[PDB]
DNA sequence: ATCAATATCCACCTGCAGATACTACCAAAAGTGTATTTGGAAACTGCTCCATCAAAAGGCATGTTCAGCTGATTCAGCTGAACATGCCTTTTGATGGAGCAGTTTCCAAATACACTTTTGGTAGTATCTGCAGGTGGATATTGAT
DNA sequence: ATCAATATCCACCTGCAGATACTACCAAAAGTGTATTTGGAAACTGCTCCATCAAAAGGCATGTTCAGCTGAATCAGCTGAACATGCCTTTTGATGGAGCAGTTTCCAAATACACTTTTGGTAGTATCTGCAGGTGGATATTGAT
C-alpha cells in the first residue's frame, strides 16, 4: 500500500502539462459545444474543421493564461486554492467587466 | 436530410478532468470545488463572443460554412489573434 | 485661418430636437465631436476590413451594417441599425 | 437643389459623410447609400447620449451639459459604457461609488 | 479639543473627490515632470498648452483607474491599506508587466 | 532646496487620486511607487507624442501629437481634438 | 534584368510588398522606398525569431522548428514578447513557469 | 485551383542563412506566414494614419520608417531601422 | 442618554466668463446635369471537404480515505490618520519672440499604359528522412520509518 | 541517515508521415520602357500663442500622538487530492453530396468632370446669461462623556 502526498501528483502534472502543448480538452466534447452555441445563433451552419480547431486552440490558450492570472489571484490572498473569487478578481481586472 | 439531433447540455463535455488540466498547464497547484462550473460559465461567455463574431462574418459572406478565416478574423477584432489557421 | 471643420452644428441640432431648453459647454461639445470621430473611424475601418477580406472595391450600407452589429453592443446595435436601414428607405423613395 | 440628409430626414451631413469616407482609403469604391447609413448610425448615437446627459443635467440642476454630464451618462449606461470603455472623457470624473467593506460600523 | 477618528475624513474626501471632476495634481509640477521626461527623446522642445492638459487628464483618469483595481487587490486580501504588492498585482494582472 | 521633478508629485496630490479611486488607507510606500507608475506611463505617452512631432517636423508637441498616441496606447482621450 | 529584391540587397520580395500596399489602400501614393524599406524591416523579424527558433530547436536535439520552438524564441525574449504579447501561437504550449510557495517544504 | 500565396520561400532562405542544418514544419512555417502578415499590416497602418494624420496622400520609407518606431519595441526598432534604411540607401545608388 | 464642535444643507444674490446671436463673405464644399468606367449578382457547374454513418484505443465517473489547507480567533505592536500654519511653491497675469501655419512654386517622383520576361505556384509521380512512439534497461525522487 | 515503491531518464529502433525533391508548365505575376500628372519640399513671412517672469495667492512639509489595522500564532473542521475500480465515450479510418468557389455575361451603379448654388466656419462687434462663489442660518453628523 503506498500513496504521495497530496500536492506531490500536482506537481507532477504541472511539469507534465507545461512541457507539451497538446490540446488538453477532448475534440468531439469540445466540437458539441461549438456546434450547440453556434446553432442558438444561426440554424443550419457547418464548421470547416480548422475552424473548430481555430477555436479550440484559442479558447484553451485563453484559459490556460486566465489560470495564471487566476493563481496570482490566489497567491496575492496567502492561499495556494484557486476560488471562483479569484477568478473575478482576475476578469473584473482584466477589464472583461 | 432526414432528422437533425438535438444539442443541449454540451457544455458538460469540458470534463473536471480537463478543466484541471488547463489549470495545471496554468501552474495551479489547488483546484477549490467550485472552480468548474465558473470555468464552464466563462468558456462559454468566451465562446458566444468570438462565434458571434465568427458567424456576423460568415453571414456577411452569405456563406453557410463558418471558415477557419472567419474566426481568425473574429479572433483579432477582440484583441486575440491567433497565428497557424491563415491569419 | 484655413477652415476648421466639426460635427458641432449638427450635435447642436440634435441637441435642441431632444431636449430644446438645454444647452451645451465648449468642452463637452468638444466631447462629442470626438465620440462622432471615434466612432465614424471605428465603423469605416471594420467596413473597410470587410470589404478587403471579401475581395470587394465598394463600401456599401451592407458593409456599414455588418460593421454596426460587430462594433455595436447588442441593443443600440439593434436600434442604430433600424435607424440605419430606415434612413435608406427615405432616401431612396425621395425623388 | 436640396441637401441628401433633407432626402433622408437627418440632420447629420450626408455629404460629409460620403466625402471623408473617400478621402479615408477606406476602399477604392462607396456605394450611395453607405453614408446616408453611416450619417443615421452617428445622429441616432448622439441623440441617445444627449438624452441621457440632459437628464443627467436635470437631475443636477442645469440646463447647460459639461463633461461630467457626459460622463455620469455614459459610464451609468451599460451599453454605451461597454461601447465607450478604452475612452477617457476629459474633465468627466468618476461615479460616486465606494466599496462596502470601507464603511464605518453600525 | 476635538479630534476626528481614522478613516472618517478619509471617507469624506472620498466623497469629496468621487464627486468634483478638477485635476488633482498641481499644473506646474506636472509640466515640469514633461518636459523633464520628454528631454530624454528630443532636445528643444516646446509644448502647447493643450497639450500639457491632454496629457494630465490621461495620467489622472489612469492612475484614478488603477487606484480602484488597487483598492480591490488590497480588499482581496482582506484588508483595507493599499500596499505595493496590490498596485503590482493590478498592473499584472492588466498587462503591464 | 535641490529636488526631482518627479518628487513634485506629492504625497498630498497622490492622496487626492487614490481618494477619487474610493481609497480609505495608504501604506507609506505607495507614494513612490506611484511615482514609478506615473513615470513609465509618462514615457510611454510622450515617446509616441514626441515621435509624431519629430515626423512633423516640427519643435512643438500638439495636443493632436498628445491625443494620437493616447490612442495607440489603447487610452483614447476625448475633448481635445481629433 | 535585375529585381528590386537584389538591387536592395534583399531576400524578402520587394515587388510582392509592393503590389499589397497599393491594393491595401493605406494611401493614394506608394513611394518607391517603402516597399524596399519595409521588405527589409520584415525580413530583419523574420531572421530574428529563426535564429531564436533555431537554437531552441537545437536545445531540445531537434532539426526542425515546430511551433513550440516559436513559441520558446517569442516568450523567452523581453522584445518579441511584448511585439507579439497579444497574439497566440497555435500549438506552442507555455513556458515552464511555478511559483516559489507551491514548492515543497519551506 | 486558384493560387494561394505566402511569404514560405522568402522565410525558407531566411532560414537557410542563420541555421543551415535546420528544417521547418508547415504549421510553424504556417505561423511563420501568419507573423509577417501581421507585422506587414500593423507598419502599413500605422503608416496610414500618420500620413492622414499630416495631410499627405503619399506613403513613404519616411512613413514606414515612423511607424517602425511607434510600433517596435526599442532595440527592434533601432535595428529594423538600420536594415530597412541600409536597404533603401542601397537601392537608390543601384540604378 | 446629553452636549457641543463642525460639517452639510438650502435659499437667495450677484458679476462676468462663457455662452448664444448675427451679418458679412466668400470661399469652399455640396449638389446638379452629362459622359465614362467598372463592379458584382445570376446563371451555371467542377469538385473540395463537410456531414454521417461503423470498429478500435483509453480516458472518465464514482466512492473512499485522510492530509493539510482554509478561515476563525485572538492579540501585540507598528504604522498610517489626524492635526495647526507659517513658509515657500504654485498661480495669475504681463509681455517680447519662436515657430507654426498659410501660400505659392516647380520639379523629382508617381501614376498610367503597353509589350516582355520571369517566377512563384501546383500537380503529377517520385524518393528521402526526422522523429514519435515502442521497447527495455539504469538512475532519481519520494515517503515510510 | 536506510529501504523500497514508483517515476524519470536515458539509449536504441523502426515504420511511415510528412517533408524535401523534380520535371512539366503557366498564368499571373514582376520587370522594362516611354508618356504625362502632380505632390510636397522649399522658401519667404505673418501672427499666434508659448516661455519667461514679476506679484499675488494659498497649499503643503513639518513632528507629534495614538486608534485601529496588519500579520503572526494557533487550531478545528472539512475540503479537495490521491487512488482503485468498472466501463462508456472518444478516437481513428473508410464511404455518400451540399455548397463553395471558379468562369462569364450584362446592366445597375459608382466614377469623373465641369458647372452653379448654399452652407458652414470665422470674424466682427456686440449681445446675453447660467452659475460659481459668497452669505446666513437651520439641521445633520460625529465624537466626547
Ligand atoms: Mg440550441
Amino acid at each position: 500500500p503506498h500513496r504521495y502526498r497530496p500536492g506531490t501528483v500536482a506537481l507532477r502534472e504541472i511539469r507534465r502539462y507545461q512541457k507539451s502543448t497538446e490540446l488538453l480538452i477532448r475534440k468531439l466534447p469540445f466540437q458539441r459545444l461549438v456546434r450547440e452555441i453556434a446553432q442558438d445563433f444561426k440554424t443550419d451552419l457547418r464548421f470547416q474543421s480548422s475552424a473548430v480547431m481555430a477555436l479550440q486552440e484559442a479558447s484553451e490558450a485563453y484559459l490556460v493564461a486566465l489560470f495564471e492570472d487566476t493563481n496570482l489571484c490566489a497567491i496575492h490572498a496567502k492561499r495556494v486554492t484557486i476560488m471562483p473569487k479569484d477568478i473575478q478578481l482576475a476578469r473584473r481586472i482584466r477589464g472583461e467587466r | 436530410k432526414r432528422h437533425r439531433k438535438v444539442l443541449r447540455d454540451n457544455i458538460q463535455g469540458i470534463t473536471k478532468p480537463a478543466i484541471r488540466r488547463l489549470a495545471r498547464r496554468g501552474g495551479v497547484k489547488r483546484i477549490s470545488g467550485l472552480i468548474y462550473e465558473e470555468t464552464r460559465g466563462v468558456l462559454k461567455v468566451f465562446l458566444e463572443n468570438v462565434i458571434r463574431d465568427a458567424v456576423t462574418y460568415t453571414e456577411h459572406a452569405k456563406r453557410k460554412t463558418v471558415t477557419a478565416m472567419d474566426v481568425v478574423y473574429a479572433l483579432k477584432r477582440q484583441g486575440r489573434t491567433l497565428y497557424g489557421f491563415g491569419g | 485661418k484655413t477652415r476648421k471643420e466639426s460635427y458641432a452644428i449638427y450635435v447642436y441640432k440634435v441637441l435642441k430636437q431632444v431636449h430644446p431648453d438645454t444647452g451645451i459647454s465648449s468642452k463637452a461639445m468638444s466631447i462629442m465631436n470626438s465620440f462622432v470621430n471615434d466612432v465614424f473611424e471605428r465603423i469605416a475601418g471594420e467596413a473597410s476590413r470587410l470589404a478587403h477580406y471579401n475581395k470587394r472595391s465598394t463600401i456599401t450600407s451592407r458593409e456599414i451594417q455588418t460593421a454596426v452589429r460587430l462594433l455595436l453592443p447588442g441593443e443600440l446595435a439593434k436600434h442604430a441599425v433600424s435607424e440605419g436601414t430606415k434612413a435608406v428607405t427615405k432616401y431612396t423613395s425621395a425623388k | 437643389a436640396k441637401t441628401r440628409s433633407s432626402r433622408a430626414g437627418l440632420q447629420f451631413p450626408v455629404g460629409r459623410v460620403h466625402r471623408l469616407l473617400r478621402k479615408g482609403n477606406y476602399a477604392e469604391r462607396v456605394g450611395a447609400g453607405a453614408p446616408v447609413y453611416l450619417a443615421a448610425v452617428l445622429e441616432y448615437l448622439t441623440a441617445e447620449i444627449l438624452e441621457l446627459a440632459g437628464n443627467a443635467a436635470r437631475d443636477n440642476k442645469k440646463t447647460r451639459i459639461i463633461p461630467r454630464h457626459l460622463q455620469l451618462a455614459v459610464r451609468n449606461d451599460e451599453e454605451l459604457n461597454k461601447l465607450l470603455g478604452r475612452v477617457t472623457i476629459a474633465q468627466g470624473g468618476v461615479l460616486p461609488n465606494i466599496q462596502s467593506v470601507l464603511l464605518p460600523k453600525k
